[PDB]
RNA sequence: CCCGGGUAGUCCUGGCUGUAAAGGAUGCGGGCUAGGUGUCGGGCGAGCUUCGAGCUCGCCCGGUGCCGUAGGGAAGCCGUUAA
RNA sequence: AGUGGUGGCCACUAUUAUUGGGCCUAAAGCGGCCGUAGCCGGGCCCGUAAGUCCCUGGCGAAAUCCCACGGCUCAACCGUGGG
């Protein structure tokens, strides 16, 4: 029986990970544009800011 | 609000206009600054800073 | 599991996608089921799920919790009207509840299936009980609380074989989801079925809110679904 | 402010986090205490002692100075005044409630029908009250020492 | 009044993660607030603490990694021998050996885990999962 | 290094912001007039609306959906939608859009970009109930939940309104490579305004 | 109940009675937790000022409403002046 | 080879709330304030070590209770041994 462990997604801007009915945000990094940024549904509603993990580039 | 609380007062070197009289002074008096010597007023104790009437020499935190 | 897989098959020919979400079902590079809830997607069209987790149409995997018969009513009489409450789910960590209005029995039957297949969610399991610590799960990975209306609902994690000791509607709740043993407690009005229904769907759904580190992971055999 | 009133109302002050007195204070230890000792004998308590200081002379404060006579307390005006025979056996802030309590008394005794002149005596004598135990506890006033009116009267 | 800075702290920590935040300062910081600081850090749930000295009563200066769930101090300072260590672990965790307790013991603050095989009872301080 | 000048980012009334504030937007904030108008910084617009050049012109150019409600700002998006493909929806966005699977006109875009978050409050619930990332134009006053981009910028007068998706369109060719040169784009500001008949 | 009269009362001095949907139907002290929004008091920074805080904008403190993120509640609703 | 009715006790009950309840609208904050005992109390250093904790000597009978073995077919019951 294969264990299909897959990869939780984790959010950037808190840590915390993203459980299955989260409306939650993936989207490109806004300037490296390579590195993948979530966002949990708890920091989209207080809008904290987030940096990349990449560049550096701090962004709402 | 800081972390940490300053004080927003601070202290004024202070030359008298007519004998001459260097002085240390506190921005927010209470009572009003009396020279030494001569004994004019030089800074007066408003609700906020107090009016001061002689010349500025410098600040001091 | 065969017939599933020919289900799968009849269901990806007559369905046509409409939701954004169809097309990569269908097309194929979904597969995991899992890949639906880690991003965060929205589920609207029931043929979605069917495909990679057929096994929800199995009359075992789907069960009806109450039948309630509400009223309305004005001056030329009392309109009755059906809500039924029902459960779906495979046994190996995929569970959705469902509510349905209706005029017939049959028809909040099926919209009340319906409704519960888009309610899929993800549940952890585990072994976080003090005395069994086999790392299979077969049981919570460690103890949660959920809340809905005035009821609370706390699950403690269970030796292996004790069984799920909980009220009915836990009872088949937890059985569709894959866990067999559980300490429960209740507080306030357990006798409306809907409100401990959903406060047990919701501790479910907050057993993943639960930051966890890896050496647990190890320590309970915490299986994301799917073991 | 809030032990009868109970409103926050924070008319407080702040002092900077200084450890060592000013570099910019010319006036060293000495001359301080002969400043605070003739601001005294005048008839000033340390308070206004304390506010003329600053004001004119322009010192942050005392306390930023470590005393002569001992290494390890810093020094007050207080301290300075008992080091030479002026620190007061009842202290300043006791014996300004003590008269204020006096003479709002007088104004009852002229004014019977005024209650809430009554109600502000009633708190301020357990202010006295409070004060009397705490100093009754440390020891500063004598054991016996118990407030009554009439030898208020004669303080 | 305050009462009690361990409590106050431990509150205000977690209260400042529910929203999230990053850093967190505790104002009235205290020797027993660095002792208890080094324990769960010393388990990873928080980044680098450290002390400011302020000039009253120093504060404490905390970056949260968004790993604790519950942190807590529980107030009657319950004396614990070793043998019964268990039946507190059913109070105040959701698990077993899920999170930690702190117990100050004759060698000072310091985790419970590290006490069972110290062999070291004393009184529970706090708690965090 | 400004894509477009800036006498004329003064002109269009773009840093002209309204006389509110929140707490959320105070990075941006420039300074308060002796009035009460509160300034944003021309300079964080420059670099967001770089970024957002950046990003838009990466994503199918079907795919894209703008949605406007405010009366200067219906013919700016639909020129904007007509120079980078992009669908636009003017006017009162209706309700379920991407949220109602059997309406006609049910586009699920996989971004969105929103000139006035009080004006469609609907537009933003639909999209966060599929689960899309957002773009705003966000104002002196706007709150700033839910957005993944912030632009500061005046989204009342029609100049600065056609300015932005002007400059906006310009990066998305731009990043496309579909035009390579600012003296490529042709089509002038007044093309996005709206004209006052 | 409406109308016309009318004693105690209602007023002053001394005393008693210790009462009300005396309701915010919310006992009091501290700390923590998105924000917006006006007036009252004090202070400050600017500008206007026939130079009187006389007048306008921002900030800090205290009290005083409304709206409202999360959160709570059976809900009504509360939501930093917290339930 | 039991089975029913009734009465007393525990649980069901977090309807006794230490663990673990509420008090705006459902029973439930006294109209308000002051204040004694009691209870709960700021930070740092030094000492003491009463509480607190670890180790150790004497001691809480038998009977009952948990477990292994053995005896009575087994069991219950009894003993040997450990708790």
């Amino acid at each position: 029986m294969v264990e299909m462990k897959f990869e939780i997604p984790v959010c950037t801007s808190c840590g915390r990970e993203i459980t299955p009915r989260e409306h939650a945000t993936h989207f490109i990094c806004p300037n490296c544009g390579e590195a993948v940024i979530w966002r949990c549904e708890s920091c989209r509603v207080l809008a904290k800011p987030y940096k990349c993990p990449n560049c550096g580039w701090e962004g709402p | 609000k800081p972390i940490i609380p300053m004080p927003r007062s601070r202290f004024l070197r202070v030359k008298c206009i007519d004998c001459g009289n260097e002085q240390i002074v506190f921005s927010h008096p209470a009572t009003k600054v009396r020279c030494l010597i001569c004994g004019a007023t030089l800074v007066e104790p408003t609700g906020g800073k107090g009016i001061v009437k002689a010349k500025i020499l410098e600040v001091l935190e | 599991s065969q017939e599933w897989k020919e289900y799968a098959k009849r269901v990806l020919d007559e369905w046509e996608p409409k939701t954004k979400l169809g097309m990569m079902v269908k097309e194929g590079q979904i597969t995991d089921i899992h890949e639906i809830f880690r991003r965060g997607y929205q589920i609207k069209e029931p043929e979605i799920i069917d495909v990679l987790l057929p096994e929800v149409n199995a009359r075992e995997n789907q069960e009806v919790l109450d039948i309630a018969l509400t009223v309305r009513m004005t001056d030329s009489g009392r309109r009755v009207r059906f809500r039924v409450l029902a459960a779906v789910g495979n046994r190996d960590g995929y569970v959705g509840l469902g509510i349905g209005h209706g005029k017939e029995v049959g028809i909040a039957i099926r919209k009340a299936i319906n409704y519960a297949k888009l309610n899929i969610i993800e549940i952890k399991r585990g072994c976080g009980s003090w005395e069994c610590r086999c790392r299979r799960p077969h049981s919570v990975p460690f103890a949660v609380e959920g809340k809905e209306g005035s009821v609370r609902v706390r699950l403690i994690p269970g030796p292996r074989g004790l069984g799920l000791v909980i009220g009915d509607v836990g009872k088949k709740i937890l059985r569709l989801a894959g866990v067999q043993d559980v300490w429960s407690q209740t507080f306030g009005e357990t006798r409306t079925t809907v409100n401990f229904a959903k406060a047990v769907f919701n501790a479910l759904y907050n057993t993943n809110r639960v930051a966890i580190s890896p050496e647990m992971i190890e320590r309970y055999g915490i299986v994301v679904g799917r073991a | 402010a809030r032990m009868h009133a109970r409103k926050r109302g924070k008319s407080g002050s702040k002092r900077p986090p200084r450890t060592a007195p000013p570099i910019w204070v010319e006036y060293t230890v000495e001359e301080i205490e002969n400043l605070v000792v003739k601001l005294r004998k005048e008839g000033y308590s340390t308070a206004m002692i304390g506010t003329i200081l600053r004001d004119q002379y322009g010192i942050p404060s005392v306390k930023l100075f470590k005393d002569p006579d001992n290494p390890n307390r810093n020094l007050t005006i207080t301290r300075i005044l008992e080091k030479h025979g002026l620190a007061p056996e009842i202290p300043e802030d006791l014996m300004f409630l003590i008269r204020r309590a006096v003479n709002l008394r007088k104004h009852l005794e002229q004014h019977p029908k005024d209650l809430h002149s009554m109600r502000g005596l009633q708190l301020i004598e357990s202010k006295i009250r409070r004060l009397v135990k705490y100093y009754k506890r440390k020891g500063k006033l004598p054991k016996n020492w118990r407030y009554d009116p009439e030898t208020a009267k004669l303080l | 009044t305050l009462l009690d800075p361990l409590a106050n702290a431990l509150s205000h920590i977690t209260n400042s993660e529910r929203v999230g935040k990053r850093e967190v300062y505790i104002k009235p910081a205290s020797k027993l607030i660095g002792e208890v600081l080094r324990v769960m850090q010393k388990y990873g749930y928080i980044g680098e603490f450290e002390f400011i000295d302020d000039g009253r009563a120093g504060v404490y200066r905390v970056q949260l990694l968004g790993r604790i769930n519950k942190a807590g101090a529980i107030k009657p300072r319950f004396p614990v021998k070793v043998s019964e260590f268990e039946k507190w672990e059913k109070r105040f965790l959701p698990a077993f050996e899920f999170g930690i307790l702190i117990v100050s013991t004759s060698q000072g603050v310091m985790s419970h885990k590290e006490a069972i095989e110290k062999g070291i009872g004393g009184r529970l301080i706090a708690y965090v999962y | 290094e400004y894509l477009v000048p800036l006498d004329q980012y003064l002109a269009a009334g773009v840093h002209i912001g309204t006389q509110q504030k929140t707490k959320d937007m105070k990075k941006f904030i420039y300074r308060v007039r002796q009035d009460g108008l509160y300034v944003l910084d021309v300079r964080k617009t420059d670099e967001r609306l770089k970024v957002a050049g950046k990003f838009l012109a990466k994503f199918e150019p079907q795919s894209i959906l703008a949605v406007s409600v405010r009366l200067y700002g219906q013919k700016p998006v639909k020129k904007f939608g007509e120079v980078t493909g992009a669908r636009a929806i003017p006017g009162r966005f209706l309700p379920g859009t991407m949220t109602n699977p059997a309406v006609k006109n049910f586009f699920e875009p996989d971004v969105l970009i929103v000139t006035d978050p009080r004006a469609d409050h609907q537009a933003m619930r639909e999209a966060v109930e599929i689960g899309i990332p957002i773009v705003a134009l966000v104002d002196t006053e706007n709150l700033l939940s839910y957005v993944d981009l912030a632009i500061p910028t005046n989204n009342k007068g029609r100049k600065a309104l056609a300015l932005i998706y002007w400059i906006l369109a310009r990066e998305i060719l731009y990043n496309r490579g579909e035009i390579q040169s600012r003296e490529d784009f042709k089509i002038p500001v007044e093309e996005f305004e709206m004209k006052i008949v």
